[PDB]
């Protein structure tokens, strides 16, 4: 019964590894093993629920063990294994073949297959670890040994791309078990954790490697905000050494993301507010990509009632998201109307949902963008408005209060208005005609560049793919 | 040593195809107007 | 739905019968 | 073998390059 | 706490009676101590210690220095001991660390800020704190530059000023900072009445600068260069030689010379 | 975990807390690289002090500024005032680079200096602090029994 379980499971594992293992020995070609290793982490996510993890013990039989010997001992130890005569030497795939690791030349040290086997070890580990949500002493375990086991390899242009999925299950990790269950030990244990991310990306920066980079990046800037340190952020974000070339589209939407919430604290929204927006683009709408989704949305939300503008209404009712954006229109709400009771009663009841994503204090903020908000509101009704009529408006406290309101608006060129204090009223300043002015013509100038940005990377990608056709004989 | 200086000596070889292409398409505009302009 | 439909508009419904009475008592 | 790794990138862009703009010329 | 065998804690002892001149003599032998002393920076190697001499000396002393550069009026000294003070707080989270100085020496940081005009740090570390409700609202003394920097963009200076001069804390410890903080508002008021008024007379604009005298009011006058006519200040807005800075964007005079070489460049690159 | 505390003690004058304040930075160099550039103008003033016997160490962090902020230029020219500070056998990431990078270097200033005279490296025009670095890659070479690295960097 099991013994005809492990050659079915085991032999689909051996096709999937002999196809990568003749396309890194010709030449240099690194996007073949890429695009089998996308689906081999959907392939595998089903397979180790099948057949439980007796498709793996043999596996380790098979290729000769480098570091392996106790590390499927110790996994299979947490869960109180019986035994069914698994010990190896039993099961023999190889059985002297060239493409099966020749055990002889194997044994005799002449030759190193140690490179992509060792490697390819470490990655079957961590998607058993997923599945199974194994944690304390598991995590540390493992980590250990991957560390030194990276620095001793030189790291290759085939050999980057191996690790280069590992790094997200080493973060994801270390932070469910610190919100698990919070200790001592755990905060000293991310101390080492942020040596070794510097370490490592030293290294990669040599190789220049596109998508090793990117997961870095999107690993650094999310553990900087549980550090809070922005001189750490800041300072890294200015080298600039993300490739925007061959990252994925998904590790795209994660650098973009990123940089609204670091440049959401410099009170310039400028910048903040095209990088929320291109993060949307750039991520995918299927139903694996929705949580990020959910988080950039709300997000979204909260930027633009921070620059004194009112974002668009029915992107909350054409969108299907909009149950978890239900605060967020209340918040709109009180700000455009202006009601000062009513803001406060309304970050009241979803004070405790607001403390999950903490945008509760973006929430705080929004107190003083009432009356920001309602300045330009009346501003544009009256052009000239006397002192007390704006009192009896928004029930504001004495007239001198909302007389130095105003000087305030004008600062970053909002309101764009005068005070007169002996006429005793207010007059905007704004007389619009604008098309007699030079300020649309540097708009217009931006518009050009945008175009002709992708006219040169449409030669690019359209291109490219045509030059294997040419060399390929064809009937 | 020697296998090191060799993958430098390619670089230029793809240099040399590189840029002459690069000069070609626009000398090749050239003739067309020699050619639908005669025929 | 720019505008319009998302808030609706929550208002002249007891406030349009309401001006009648001070145009028929003033004038 | 560091100044080999610094010009390593060099082996691929300068080959698409080249095939890139040989159906390019190719069609002229 | 007492001296007894060493003079390394001996600088608690002296705060108390005065003379912070002598106070800061003894600094350097101190710190000479702390170079010898393993248990300064936290490692692997402390366990649970209760007592004191591990992290009592370590921050007993940095807490005494930073309130000392509070007293006379120094400000680059409290960005050191309390930088230096702010790692042995916490390596990640802890939990365990409940005194009044703590809350005190943070407090006065985030003043800090707000005396230089900082954006950064200001408006960072209030998410990045453990209790983001409590601790900002209820506790007096992290709420405090909140409720001024929330009222200063607010434009409300009639319920801010009083925080600066009537307030309960603004007394000891809080004073040092009024000096920049209330001259920080000054020198924005002074920004909006160009703007927003041609002209203004001296009489309403005693009570918007909380001075006592007219007198005052024309001392600053003369500073900053103000026309003064009868009863009056003008103001002609008068800017800078051109303006900020990347060269070629929004900068120097004859910009649509740059507008046609945009059109002209990128014209050529569409056949590139 | 920041570098203000320990770059902060370098603003008073005394013999044992400089000390202890740039030896600290050498142990922890990965994590505190972020705010050091910040206060790079102020470590390196402290080489042209004569009372200041630490610039062998100092040199030696300062190159490490620019070797981690992605700049091998400036790395190569902090790390040649280290003296017996500068570790070769080490083999660590540091050392595989700069003295790697010292090659570039070395052959830059050889064919640009080879037309007006072949004895530069004898004589004081170029850096005798990268002739003395690549003459202990030469004897590093020789105990591996490899002539074509040996002979041929000297070409």
């Amino acid at each position: 019964l099991h013994h005809s379980e492990k050659k079915y499971a085991e032999e689909d594992q051996v096709q999937e590894l002999l196809k990568v293992l003749n396309e890194i020995s010709k030449t240099t070609l690194t996007l073949d093993p890429r695009y089998i290793w996308r689906s081999l982490k959907d392939l595998s996510s089903l397979r180790n629920q099948e057949l439980l993890n007796a498709e793996t013990l043999c596996f380790t039989v098979n290729v000769l063990y480098p570091d392996s010997s106790s590390f499927k001992k110790n996994l299979l130890k947490f869960i109180t294994s019986n035994h069914k005569s698994s010990v190896p030497g039993s099961a023999e795939l190889r059985n002297s073949y060239p493409a099966s690791f020749y055990s002889v030349n194997t044994e005799k040290k002449t030759i190193e297959v140690t490179a992509e086997i060792n490697c390819f070890m470490h990655l079957l580990v961590q998607l058993f670890l997923w599945d199974s949500k194994e944690l304390e002493q598991l995590v540390e375990f493992n980590r250990k040994v991957v560390i030194p086991n990276l620095l001793c390899y030189y790291n290759l242009r085939s050999l980057n791309l191996i690790n280069a999925k590992l790094w997200f299950y080493i973060y994801l990790s270390h932070e469910t078990l610190a919100r698990s269950s919070e200790e001592i030990n755990s905060d000293n244990q991310n101390i080492i954790l942020r040596s070794t991310m510097m370490k490592f990306l030293k290294i990669a920066s040599l190789k220049h490697d596109n998508e090793t980079k990117a997961m870095l990046i999107n690993l650094i800037l999310r553990d900087f905000l549980n550090n809070g340190e922005v001189d750490s952020a800041s300072d890294f974000i200015s080298k600039l050494e993300y490739p925007h070339t061959d990252v994925s589209s998904s590790l795209e939407a994660r650098y973009f993301f990123y940089l609204s919430k670091i440049n959401a604290i410099q009170l310039d929204y400028s910048t903040a507010n095209e990088y929320i927006i291109a993060a949307i683009r750039k991520a995918p709408h299927n139903s694996k990509s929705l949580g990020f989704l959910q988080q950039s949305n709300k997000l979204h939300c909260c930027i633009q009632l921070l620059m004194g503008d009112i974002p668009e209404l029915s992107f909350f009712h054409q969108s299907n998201m909009q149950k978890s954006l239900l605060p967020y229109y209340h918040l709109t709400k009180a700000v455009k109307l202006g009601d000062l009771k009513k803001f406060t009663s309304t970050i009241t009841k979803y004070k405790q949902l607001l403390l999950k994503d903490d945008t509760y204090q973006l929430c705080v903020r929004l107190r003083s963008n009432v009356i920001k908000t309602g300045i330009r509101i009346i501003s544009l009704t009256y052009k000239k408005i006397s002192l007390r009529d704006i009192c009896l408006k928004l029930n504001l406290d004495s007239e001198q209060t909302v007389e130095y309101m105003v000087s305030r608006a004008i600062r970053d060129g909002v309101i764009e208005a005068k005070i007169n204090h002996e006429d005793g009223f207010i007059e905007t300043t704004e007389l619009l005609n604008i098309y007699d002015s030079e300020d649309p013509q540097q708009v217009f100038d931006e518009r050009i560049k945008f175009a002709n940005q992708l006219h040169d990377e449409y030669l690019v990608s359209m291109r490219y793919p045509e030059d294997k056709k040419t060399q390929q004989n064809e009937k | 040593y020697f296998k090191l200086k060799k993958l430098e000596k390619e670089y230029e070889l793809l240099t040399l195809q590189e840029d002459y292409i690069k000069d070609e398409q626009r000398h090749l505009k050239r003739e067309l107007k020699r050619a639908q302009e005669e025929v | 739905e720019n505008w319009d439909d998302v808030e609706v508009d929550d208002d002249f419904t007891n406030e349009l019968k309401a001006e009648l009475d001070r145009y028929k008592r003033e004038n | 073998e560091q100044k080999i790794q610094e010009t390593e990138l060099k082996i691929r862009s300068k080959t698409e390059n080249v095939r890139r703009l040989e159906a390019q010329r190719n069609a002229l | 706490m007492p001296s007894l065998a060493e003079l390394t804690k001996s600088l608690s002892i002296a705060f108390e009676n005065g003379d912070y001149a002598a106070c800061e003599k003894l600094l350097p032998p101190i710190k000479i101590e702390l170079i010898k002393n393993n248990l300064l920076i936290p490692d692997l190697s402390i366990q649970n210690d209760i007592y004191l001499n591990d992290l009592m000396i370590t921050k007993r002393i940095l807490e005494v220095g930073a309130l000392a550069s509070i007293q006379t009026f120094n400000f680059d000294s409290f960005e050191n001991y309390f930088n230096q003070l702010k790692p042995y707080y916490f390596s990640n989270n802890h939990k365990l660390s409940e005194s009044d100085k703590k809350s005190k020496l943070i407090s006065l940081y985030l003043l800090n800020l707000l005396s230089q005009n900082n954006t950064t740090k200001f408006h960072s570390e209030l998410q990045y704190l453990d209790k983001h409700i409590k601790n900002l609202e209820d506790d007096s003394l992290l709420s405090y530059p909140i409720k001024l920097d929330r009222w200063l963009m607010e434009g409300s200076y009639q319920k801010a000023w009083d925080l600066l001069q009537s307030g309960s804390q603004n007394i000891s410890e809080f004073d040092s900072f009024t000096d920049i903080l209330k001259s920080a508002i000054r020198d924005e008021i002074a920004k909006n009445t160009e703007l927003s008024y041609d002209f203004l007379p001296l009489s309403n604009i005693k009570a918007l600068l909380f001075f006592n005298n007219e007198k005052e009011t024309e001392k600053f006058a003369l500073e900053r260069n103000w026309p003064i006519v009868n009863s009056k200040v003008y103001f002609n807005n008068q800017s800078k030689e051109k303006a900020d800075y990347e060269d070629e964007m929004m900068h120097e005079e004859d910009q649509k010379t740059n507008i046609i070489e945009k059109a002209m460049d990128y014209a050529i690159s569409i056949e590139n | 975990t920041t570098a203000a505390p320990l770059l902060a003690l370098l603003r008073e004058n005394q013999d044992s807390v400089k000390t202890y304040a740039l030896e600290s930075i050498n142990n922890v160099v990965d994590q505190l690289w972020s705010e050091i550039s910040n206060e790079l103008p102020d470590i390196e003033a402290l080489y042209d002090d004569d009372t200041f016997s630490d610039r062998e160490m100092a040199a030696l962090i300062a190159s490490k500024v620019y070797y981690n902020l992605g700049e091998y230029e400036s790395a190569v020219k902090y790390a040649l005032a280290a003296k017996d500070r500068f570790d070769i056998d080490e083999k660590s990431q540091f050392v595989e680079t700069i003295v790697s990078k010292s090659i570039e270097m070395y052959v830059q200033e050889a064919s640009k200096q080879y037309t007006k005279d072949e004895q530069f490296y004898t004589k004081d025009i170029i850096d005798p602090k990268l002739t003395s670095i690549f003459e202990r890659m030469i004897e590093k070479c020789l105990k591996a029994s490899e002539l074509k690295l040996a002979l041929g960097i000297a070409l």
